[PDB]
DNA sequence: GCATCCGTGAGTCGAG
DNA sequence: TATAATGGGAGCTGTCACGGATGC
């Protein structure tokens, strides 16, 4: 009934009191140090649902990843607005990106083993240890690494470089590690007598990255 | 402005769940309930009280109210006591608290997520005696039942199990509400079945079926009398404000006489009756007049036995009944004489 | 983990885990607080800066926000938010009406009455008439909001059997029934802890029922 | 200051 | 109690005669 008495006492326009009573908009009793768009929230301010959700429950957004496309960012790692989350995705806000329902889980298994290799004494560079990528030796002429045991060959080729494991019956009698720059001359499940070339080292040879 | 559009907008705010998100939320809910159970086993508290406390803390102090099923009044004091005793648990035990909270959050997000399905189901129930929004809210109750009863292990989408409970709650509402005079739900079922039967019969016969035809069509136990009594008992009331005319002038209730309050004529005749009876009772002695007056209950409005009037007048029941007899007899003589009291007999 | 035990993925030997190809990516503004020890706050608790969370108080909160406890990632997360109180409906309005101190508003508007502008003087008068009305009356403004809704005596809204043996009744009965139904449904919806967007709808429908 | 919007009024008895 | 089902429809049109509130 105009002029509204409730609206009059509280200094609220018809539209405002309508919005509050009929649940179009929130009205703030105790801002509790709230801030919206840089300005602090004054008591008896009108907030939409977007604004009240942003203020009270915090801001967030989810973005889809097309199937078979890996994320360009890591779980838990901070992001800046505009920074591309993926080749097809650009984040609208700043914050902590989180992974939602990962399709592929890759497990890197730790392996600590022991393997021998024989090299010409002139070519070798003496070192107490070899870090990845570091040069193991330098060979002036093609050299043939020869088998020091007899048995069946287990050949496993890593990302770069490889491993040979010789076994008689079910028990391995040898383990050789072939670093980068050495081409294996044998295949998996092959029989090698002592002295025949397992591989060929040529030119420089270095440790693999893995 | 339009409440329906507004609610459809608010519903349009929360996005729809992928199969993954759905299964995740479901799982979190179930495991949350399990967590509350185990937590009640550990603490020795009531699983209900615990659930209400966890729920309270998730929703905030914005919603705190006493629950009818709870034996304690639920207020921020008591929920703080309980929450603090929950915070005093060892790491492995205090873990179940976090599980519970996660569960509740998952539940809320689940309901809010699936709110659209309720609308899409209830839009088909319009016109059955309930408002669109009422239907929507009842369907929401159904949705809640679905969430609390759902098991993700069956690898079913949420929609399939939800739809059943939603439809059930809506139907229950329609049955329990839309009649001004409430009728039991089974009875409403019988009435609607009677209606479908009658409509089928009218579609085959090309005319409105008689009571006997419907009786025969309803199988055994149903005669014409049963059909008629069922229809009669199903009769809805009519508005007193229904207009009887072209103009705003006539209301139906304006034609309805009040039978309750006595008419001036009836009142005056009752008065003259009391007066004439006092006239004829004064023609007796005060003792016999008082005995008659106590026996017919003119004094207190109730009739005393022979033992009570005999104990009050200090005579035997035979004696008090005897003076009652002679009083009544003298009254019969006086009435045969003056004939004043004959006209009051209708 | 999975539904059926034989579909589970168990780690054969020692190694580290790498997550690839997420179904989606959720970007949230939040502050991360890793923990090695039993955490003192659970999920849902609201927290200001300088609050104890985990590790017996060693790790605290930098910002204002809401606590999400991650047991999987072993980190307490805080989504930046306030405690801000904002309501809707006649409860909020009843609050604002209760909060009003009349004499203060009277005097403020009196100061407003000396202003040169004609319009402002006018509005100040219009308001002051209301304020002074409530003041001199002895009636509290908050009574303009209803808690207990009165019910008209039945005889004044009859349910009566007419000549034919049929019932005729007043519309106030249907209105009262609407009110009572929506109300009770609200009480049960609250008792069961339904989400917002439900309770909101119910409350709105309740107000429209009373109207 | 002057166009514009929203709510509230628009005869009596009779019969119906 | 479990295939899955995820945003509603009808408006309704030849009165002024306005009153006070609201708007460039
Ligand atoms: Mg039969």
């Amino acid at each position: 009934d105009v002029p509204s008495k409730i609206g009059t006492l509280l200094d609220l326009s018809a539209t405002e009191l309508e919005q509050v009573l009929y649940f179009s908009k929130y009205i703030v009793l105790d801002p509790k140090g709230a801030i919206l768009n840089g300005v602090p929230v004054e008591k008896r301010q009108l907030l939409t649902d977007e604004e009240y959700r942003e203020l009270r429950y915090g801001k967030q957004e989810t973005y889809p990843l097309p199937p078979g496309v890996d994320a360009l960012v890591k779980d838990g790692e901070e992001v800046v607005k505009g920074q591309e989350l993926a080749p097809g995705v650009v984040s609208r806000l700043d914050g902590v990106a989180l992974y939602r329902f990962p399709r592929r889980v890759r497990v890197e298994y730790v392996k600590k083993e022991r393997a021998g290799l024989r090299l010409p004494l002139a070519a070798w560079v003496e070192k107490e240890a070899y870090k990845p990528g570091e040069i193991l030796a330098e060979l002036p002429e093609p050299y043939l690494f020869r088998a020091e045991e007899e048995g069946v060959v287990e050949l496993k080729e890593l990302e770069e470089g490889a491993f040979l494991v010789l076994r008689r019956e079910d028990e391995p009698v040898a383990t050789y590690f072939l670093p980068v720059g050495m081409t294996p001359l044998v295949v998996h499940g092959e029989i090698v007598e002592k002295g025949q070339p397992l591989a060929e080292a040529k030119g420089l040879l270095r440790m693999p990255r893995q | 402005s339009d409440p329906v559009r507004q609610y459809l907008h608010e519903i349009g705010q929360v996005p729809l769940l992928t199969l993954e998100e759905e299964v995740e939320l479901a799982r979190k809910v179930e495991e949350g309930m399990e967590a509350i159970k185990k937590l009640s086993e550990i603490t020795g508290l009531d699983p209900d009280l615990i659930r209400e406390v966890v729920r309270a803390k998730i929703l905030g102090s914005a919603r705190v109210r006493h629950i009818p099923g709870l034996k304690e009044t639920l207020d921020p004091k008591t929920v703080e006591e309980i929450d603090q005793k929950l915070k005093s648990l060892p790491k492995e035990h205090k873990r179940y608290l976090h599980i519970a909270r996660e569960g509740e959050a998952a539940r809320q997000h689940l309901i809010e997520a699936n709110l659209r399905l309720v609308v899409s189901i209830a839009k088909k129930y319009t016109g059955r005696g309930l408002s669109f929004l009422d239907l929507i809210q009842e369907g929401n109750q159904g949705l809640i039942r679905a969430v609390e009863k759902f098991e993700y292990k069956r690898r079913f989408k949420f929609s399939t199990y939800a739809t059943w409970w939603i439809r059930q709650a809506i139907n229950r509402a329609i049955a329990d509400q839309a009649r001004t005079i409430r009728i039991p739900v089974h009875m409403v079922e019988t009435i609607n079945k009677l209606s479908r039967t009658a409509r089928q019969l009218q579609q085959e016969l090309g005319r409105e079926p008689t009571y006997e035809e419907i009786a025969e069509a309803m199988g055994p136990g149903w005669d014409a009398k049963r059909v008629e009594e069922t229809l009669k008992i199903a009769q809805e009331p009519v508005s007193l404000e229904t207009p009887i005319g072209d103009e705003k002038d006539s209301f139906y209730g304006d034609f309805i006489p009040d039978e309750h309050l006595p008419s001036p004529v009836d009142a005056a005749t009752q008065s003259l009756l009391s007066e004439e009876l006092e006239k004829a009772l004064s023609k007796l002695s005060e003792r016999e007049a008082m005995v008659l007056k106590l026996r017919k209950g003119l004094i207190d409005g109730r009739e005393h036995t022979l033992e009570e009037v005999g104990a009050f007048f200090g005579v035997t029941r035979e004696r008090i009944r005897q003076i009652e007899n002679k009083a009544l007899r003298k009254l019969k003589y006086h009435e045969s004489r003056t004939r004043k009291l004959r006209d009051f007999l209708d | 983990a999975a539904i059926d035990p034989e579909e589970e993925v168990i780690a054969e030997a020692e190694g580290v885990v790498h997550l690839h190809e997420p179904a989606s990516i959720l970007v949230v503004k939040a502050r991360v607080y890793p923990f090695e020890d039993d955490v003192e706050v659970s999920t849902g608790d609201r927290v200001a800066p300088g609050d104890v969370l985990a590790d017996g108080g060693k790790v605290k909160s930098d910002v204002y926000g809401r606590v999400e406890v991650d047991l999987v990632r072993n980190v307490v997360r805080v989504v930046e938010s306030y405690d801000i109180d904002a309501r809707m409906g006649a409860e909020a309005i009843q609050q604002l009406l209760k909060e009003l101190d009349l004499e203060a508003l009277e005097k403020e508007l009196l100061e407003e009455m000396k202003h040169p502008s004609r319009a402002r003087r006018a509005k100040a008068r219009k308001r002051l008439e209301v304020v002074r009305a409530f003041l001199d009356s002895g009636n509290r403004p908050e009574w303009m909001i209803l808690e207990a809704v009165p019910v008209l005596p039945p005889d004044l809204r009859p349910m009566v059997q007419v000549d034919g043996g049929r019932f005729a009744t007043s519309d106030l009965n249907d209105l009262y029934r609407r009110l009572i139904n929506r109300n009770n449904r609200l009480k049960k919806l609250l008792a069961q802890g339904a989400p917002e967007i439900i309770i909101r709808n119910e409350k709105r429908m309740l107000q429209e029922a009373v109207d």
